[PDB]
């Protein structure tokens, strides 16, 4: 099964640089143009740049907003490509994608168009002068106050971190049913805060271990907090 | 250049009914038109190419049609998993790397009252000087809801924040999280912490509360 994965996003200061990587598995990346997109603020994907195949000269083109600052490289032997970002600006903050152009057509004049049939999951790049800060993780304890009809709710409060994102899973990923991880909200402190909750049978609170696995890569924070029933 | 215009920006279709999305190109692109689906927290996925050809592993209830400048994505018997933003993209005229602004499909399901849960602050947090009280509205529909924080029956104003999930991929509901935040000192000055929830699915407002030092 063919797939792409971006890596390397994180916090970077204005004027600094950052390298993203795009890794292909299950196909020969060198058969394809690698096109970089970015997406912010709930808008549509936006073209960043492309590098053509070796066959087409292996050359690059860039959006006007990044020309002169970004550069694309590819290593066909390892089915990988990179986006090198120099002189970063706050407006560069976005989720970056790489894509393969599996669909192509040509006439006598050359390429006419592409469609992008594989995308990576994305990697978030945050350009800010604010300093990174790991979250505090507090349990949201289940109690008669969070139980409804034989169902109980419990969770984790991930408070006061910067920048996005944090990931949250339950029991190392074995618990997925009934989980709601909420979008982070930006507090007036400029720090983020989010909650993750899961509903389970009341009858399991006395016997089943529930641990939320919180990961905040920008700050090298990993937390696995066990959530303990309260008795009220 | 070739501009993609997508209409409407938002569409609300009941489950199992038919969704119709419009893409219009500022000039003719023949049938070189692709549709993409982007679900919350995910990359886009290729849906249709050639205006009417479904990608690998795309269910049959998705279909596209049109040529020239008017194109249509149709989703028959809409499923809860179809909640996403949908993008069109022409590739008849170089370059191909432009998308329209997208159409969001939201699922108009039946009314669902929320389940309401309350969480007291943790000892860990309180020792550090702060108390976050969290109120949970789980799996309701429609999205509008009123969350009312009361402390010793005093309606609270200006000290809470909330966020809402995207419409759930399995049952098309929303869940809502409201955090009330106080200093330890203010927290320890009062007894009853309550949230009051009003929603279209509730025949009367629902209250969950606790007394500090009870949990």
């Amino acid at each position: 099964e063919e797939q792409l994965v971006e890596s390397g996003g994180g916090l970077v200061k204005p004027g600094r640089s950052l390298r993203l990587s795009c890794s292909a598995s299950g196909f020969t990346l060198g058969d394809y143009a690698v096109t970089w997109f970015r997406q912010a603020s709930g808008k549509e994907p936006e073209w960043v740049g492309v590098i053509r195949t070796k066959d087409e000269g292996g050359t690059t083109e860039y959006a006007a907003s990044v020309k002169g600052r970004f550069s694309i490289l590819r290593d066909d032997s390892k089915s990988i490509a990179h986006l090198q970002m120099n002189s970063l600006k706050i407006e560069d903050t976005a989720v970056y994608y790489c894509t393969r152009n599996g669909l192509r057509w040509y006439d006598s004049s050359g390429p006419r168009g592409w469609a992008f049939d594989i995308w990576g999951p994305g990697t978030l790049v945050v350009v800010s002068s604010a300093s990174t800060k790991g979250p505090s993780v507090f349990p949201l304890a289940p109690s008669s106050k969070s139980t409804s009809g034989g169902t109980a709710a419990l969770g984790c409060l991930v408070k006061d971190y910067f920048p996005e994102p944090v990931t949250v899973s339950w029991n190392s990923g074995a618990l997925t049913s009934g989980v709601h991880t909420f979008p982070a909200v930006l507090q007036s402190s400029g720090l983020y805060s989010l909650s993750s909750v899961v509903t389970v049978p009341s009858s399991s609170l006395g016997t089943q271990t529930y641990i939320c696995n919180v990961n905040h890569k920008p700050s090298n924070t990993k937390v696995d907090k066990k959530v303990e029933p309260k008795s009220c | 250049e070739i501009v993609m215009t997508q209409s409407p920006a938002t569409v609300s279709v009941s489950p199992g009914e038919r969704a119709t999305l419009s893409c219009r190109t500022s000039q003719s692109v023949s049938n070189k038109l692709a549709w993409y689906q982007q679900k919350p927290g995910q990359a886009p996925r290729l849906l249709i190419y050639g205006a009417s050809t479904r990608a690998t592993g795309i269910p049959a209830r998705f279909s596209g049609s049109g040529s020239g400048t008017q194109f249509t994505l149709t989703i028959s018997s809409l499923q809860s998993e179809d909640f996403a933003v949908y993008y069109c993209q022409q590739y008849n005229n170089w370059p191909p790397w432009t998308f329209g602004r997208g159409t969001k499909v939201e699922i108009k399901r039946t009314v669902a009252a929320p389940s309401v849960f309350i969480f007291p602050p943790s000892d860990e947090q309180l020792k550090s000087g702060t108390a976050s009280v969290v109120c949970l509205l789980n799996n309701f529909y429609p999205r509008e809801a009123k969350v009312q924080w009361k402390v010793d029956n005093a309606l609270q104003s200006g000290n809470s924040q909330e966020s809402v999930t995207e419409q759930d991929s399995k049952d098309s509901t929303y869940s809502l999280s409201s955090t009330l935040t106080l200093s330890k000192a203010d927290y320890e000055k009062h007894k009853v912490y309550a949230c009051e929830v009003t929603h279209q699915g509730l025949s009367s407002p629902v209250t969950k509360s606790f007394n500090r030092g009870e949990c």
